[PDB]
RNA sequence: ACCUCGAUGUUGGAUCAGGACAUCCCGAUGGUGCAGCCGCUAUUAAAGGUUCGUUUGUUCAACGAUUAAAGUCCUACGUGAU
RNA sequence: CCCAUAGUAGGCCUAAAAGCAGCCACCAAUUAAGAAAGCGUUCAAGCUCAACACCCACUACCUAAAAAAUCCCAAACAUAUA
């Protein structure tokens, strides 16, 4: 995942995902926490955060994304896996 | 120092599957042989020609049948490798007196006593 | 005439070849 | 988890004195004062003596006929000194110093007047003989890589095998050798005369049984 | 099958993922001990590169292809389909999977030139001037070296070279 | 535009000959008559 | 023993059957007749024929 | 380039490629290892 | 010494050119121990030029003045029924 | 496909060589990492690999091609049964 850290993440305002722990359907967000709070992907800006919510009763793992023009980016990973959500969030990231 | 090429005794074997392959026997063997010149005289040895014109196969495609001792035996392992070997059989008896100017030679080596010109 | 052993390979004869190739593993 | 084999000990190894190799020399103690042919026989087959191991686990099987002259062992020499651990390594020479002579004539001289003067000095080498025995306490990934980046530069083709590789290569060919489908071998005909092929071919093709020609090795001919 | 679905709503992308439905394999194959889905259909050395069939059943719509964890082959089975699918792209075969582009299919340079068993791709290949002497002639090459085991009718090799 | 030295046959650098598939059955038969003759002589 | 129809799978030529033997030669024989009985009631004319004569 | 029958990776960031009808060695880091099959 | 002693004219220069790159250049690339004009390496392309002079008998060889050059080999060591 | 803290500048001529200048022993802590397996370093920084943590396709049939001079040479067909 150092794609993400090679392009940048400072625009980006407030991040952060929710999923439950026992669905077996919630290992694609736990990878794609995993990989957003690295070292370096951490270390490019210190103008944004991340909020690691975890609940029971969710039962859906929806990630909602949003950068400083304003805008708002969701998407929930309930049958999408790790790559595609990270190279979608690469290029919304670098297209605006 | 190209001379004479012998040849061992243990190439000349028999051996139950080659018995089992072809149609032969070891316990019987026939008398008498059908040796048959295909291959030509010229680019070989002239110990070679000289077997060949004393075996009496001048012409090539013609039939001719010797004895079977050791010295046609050696004399036809000679000259292998310019003539073909094929057994003698006798489905019936042997020509009698009278019947002499009735005979064929046939395929496959089969001299037949009785020849005639009809169908069955 | 050349030698036994040379370091052009040398082609063999032709019934050697043909020996050659209708002997093959 | 993936599990951890044992590496293998070195411990019945023992290097010996001097563990780099001695100096050669191009004419011997004494110069042959009668000049003598240029034999090809001693090239030609298969190899008679130093064909096995002595000590060492690691050899470089040759796999053609050619002589070596004093060029050709200094820069072997220097190739081993310079890659290998005289702390680890040694190797001992297992082709005997050059002592076949050859006679030159003159540049730009006329075919006849006798033979020329002795120059230098070659050996030997058949197939199938080892030219350089080394041993040690190491593996053998890296002994097979600095013998095959000098069997490379060898004239004739030369591989790096060792005591296993050469038992399995043997095996294979044996193999190889005893499963044929075609029931005509290069030695049934030899030996038994077919289709008059001993106009053609050698008497020593008796011995060789197809598997050299000159001084080349042709491992696939069965 | 699964697939992606990005809609805009208010400056709200909204990312689903959908899974939609998909055929199966048969539940009567001829040979069930195969273990490779060629195999169990006694389709041993038995297609050609014309089978538009079975080629499209193991690529993308897009001109893709896919692993071999995924549909099942070997390690030779896989090279021979791979090599199959080129030489239907350049015949003109498979029509509907093309790749996508957003509008670069404006200038029509060389018309449709026909193709068949197109081993090589066309612009890349230099053209033989000298052919060689007449022992040693530089043919061209045909067909597909993977595709010499299959059944034969005519009583000759394949001749790949020619 | 390829140049044979001199003679294609005897020589040094001479065009090499090489073997089809009629040598070869051609061969095949002999081999095959030729052990046949061997097995008859064998008695 | 079910394999599908490619290219490769089913031969070039087309499967050719053999009919029955008993009703061939009672063809065979009916076909013999009618030549027979056409040749007994004169219906040919200019014949040819290829006599082996002297080689 | 360099023509090169024996191709091989000089240091880390070389990959190889094939395009036509050659193989190449390009690199980004070391450009000096540029390399082409003749 | 394989046709050539009942005969294959032998070094240059004038005139006439043809083919090939192992290319000096203008056409197009990558790197550099490429800071920019001066250099080098590897690839494709022959549509042209390859000077003005001296003396030594020269195809060899020597020296004065230019641009991108005074390039190489074969054509009976090209061409004397010119 | 990811992944890397520390007892230290482990012992010594040269000013020091701190993991790549030489010697015998090449220690030692939590899961797990070499007093150093491959580039850039007078003495320090920059990058990977082996070892956890993590999933776990083949993780490799070993290497075997070339360009001279009038212009390159017959053409063609991998699929109706030796
Ligand atoms: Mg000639
Ligand atoms: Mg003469
Ligand atoms: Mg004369
Ligand atoms: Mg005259
Ligand atoms: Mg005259
Ligand atoms: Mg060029
Ligand atoms: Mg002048
Ligand atoms: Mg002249
Ligand atoms: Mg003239
Ligand atoms: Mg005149
Ligand atoms: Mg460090
Ligand atoms: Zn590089």
């Amino acid at each position: 995942a150092a794609a993400l850290a090679r392009l940048g993440l400072r625009p980006v305002k407030q991040v952060r995902v929710q999923f439950c722990p026992f669905e077996k359907n919630v290992e694609s967000t736990r990878t794609f926490l995993q990989t957003v709070s690295s070292e370096k992907v951490r270390s490019t800006n210190l103008n944004c955060s991340v909020i690691a919510d975890v609940r029971h009763d969710g039962s859906e793992p929806c990630v909602d994304v949003l950068f400083g023009d304003g805008h708002r980016l969701i998407m929930r990973g309930a049958h999408l896996t790790a790559l595609e959500m990270l190279t979608a969030f690469a290029s919304h990231i670098r297209a605006r | 120092k190209f001379t004479r090429s012998r040849i061992p005794e243990k190439v000349f074997q028999a051996s139950p599957e080659d018995h089992e392959k072809y149609g032969g026997d070891p316990q019987n063997p026939h008398k008498l042989h059908i040796v048959t010149r295909i291959k030509s005289t010229r680019r070989r040895p002239y110990w070679e020609k000289d077997i060949i014109k004393m075996l009496g196969l001048e012409k090539a495609h013609t039939p001719q049948v010797h004895k079977n001792i050791p010295s046609v035996n050696a004399k036809l392992k000679v000259v292998k490798h310019l003539i073909r070997i094929k057994p003698l059989k006798l489905p019936q008896g042997l020509p009698a007196e009278e019947n002499m100017s009735n005979t064929c030679l046939k395929s496959t080596g089969e001299l037949v006593v009785q020849w005639h010109l009809k169908p069955v | 005439g050349s030698k036994a052993v040379t370091r052009h390979r040398r082609v063999m004869h032709f019934q050697r070849q043909k020996l050659m190739a209708v002997t093959e593993y | 988890v993936k599990t951890l084999l044992p590496v293998p000990s070195f411990e019945d190894v023992s290097i010996p004195e001097k563990p780099k190799l001695r100096f050669i020399e191009r004419a011997p103690l004494v110069p042959k004062v009668r000049r003598e042919p240029k034999n090809l026989s001693d090239i030609r087959g298969p190899s008679t003596e130093a064909t096995e191991f002595t000590e060492g686990n690691f050899a470089i099987l040759a796999l053609g006929g050619g002589y070596l002259h004093w060029g050709h062992f200094e820069m072997m020499r220097l190739t081993i000194n310079r890659s290998m651990d005289p702390k680890n390594m040694f190797a001992i020479w297992r082709v005997p110093a050059p002592f076949k002579p050859i006679t030159r004539k003159s540049v730009g001289h006329r075919m006849g007047g006798g033979k020329g003067a002795i120059d230098h000095y070659v050996t030997p080498v058949k197939a199938g003989r080892l030219v350089v025995e080394m041993g040690g306490r190491c593996e053998f990934e890296e002994v097979q890589g600095f013998l095959d980046q000098v069997a490379h530069k060898l004239p004739f083709a030369a591989k790096a095998v060792s005591r296993g590789t050469l038992e399995k290569m043997r095996k294979d060919q044996e193999e190889r050798e005893r499963n044929n489908q075609n029931p005509w071998t290069f030695e049934r005909i030899a030996t038994a005369n077919m289709l008059g092929i001993r106009k053609v071919l050698s008497p020593y093709d008796l011995t060789h049984k197809g598997k050299y020609w000159g001084k080349f090795y042709m491992p696939k001919r069965v | 099958f699964r697939e992606v679905v990005e809609t805009q709503e208010g400056k709200t992308t909204i990312i689903e993922g959908r899974i939609t439905a998909t055929p199966k394999e048969s539940p009567n194959p001829p040979n069930p001990s195969g273990q490779c889905p060629i195999c169990r259909w006694n389709l041993k050395h038995k297609y050609n590169y014309d089978d538009v069939l079975l080629l499209s059943q193991f690529i993308r719509p897009h001109g893709g292809m896919l692993p071999r964890k995924i549909t099942g082959l070997c390690q030779e089975e896989h090279r021979k389909i791979e090599e199959c699918v080129k030489m239907a792209h350049r015949a003109g075969l498979l029509p509907n999977h093309r790749p996508r582009l957003p509008e670069g299919v404006v200038p029509k340079s060389k018309p449709q030139l026909n193709r068949y068993l197109t081993r090589w791709a066309p612009g890349s290949v230099k053209p033989i001037y000298k052919k060689g002497p007449r022992w040693n002639r530089v043919r061209m090459p045909v067909g597909s070296p993977l595709l010499r085991d299959n059944v034969c009718y005519s009583r000759t090799p394949w001749k790949l070279y020619h | 535009r390829g140049r044979i030295p001199g003679r294609q046959w005897i020589g040094k650098h001479r065009r090499p000959r090489f073997v089809s598939l009629r040598a070869k059955q051609n061969m095949i038969r002999r081999l095959e008559i030729e052990a046949e003759n061997h097995y008859w002589l064998s008695m | 023993g079910y394999v599908p129809k490619t290219s490769l799978s089913s031969p070039p030529w087309p499967e050719v059957v053999l009919p029955d033997p008993v009703e061939e030669t009672r063809h065979h024989a009916e076909v013999v007749k009618k030549v027979n009985e056409m040749i007994v009631t004169g219906q040919y004319g200019r014949l040819f024929a290829v006599v082996h004569f002297a080689s | 380039f360099k023509n090169k029958t024996v191709l091989k990776k000089r240091c880390k960031d070389c990959y190889l490629v094939k395009r036509r009808g050659r193989w190449y060695v390009y690199c980004k880091t070391h450009p000096r290892h540029k390399q082409r099959q003749m």
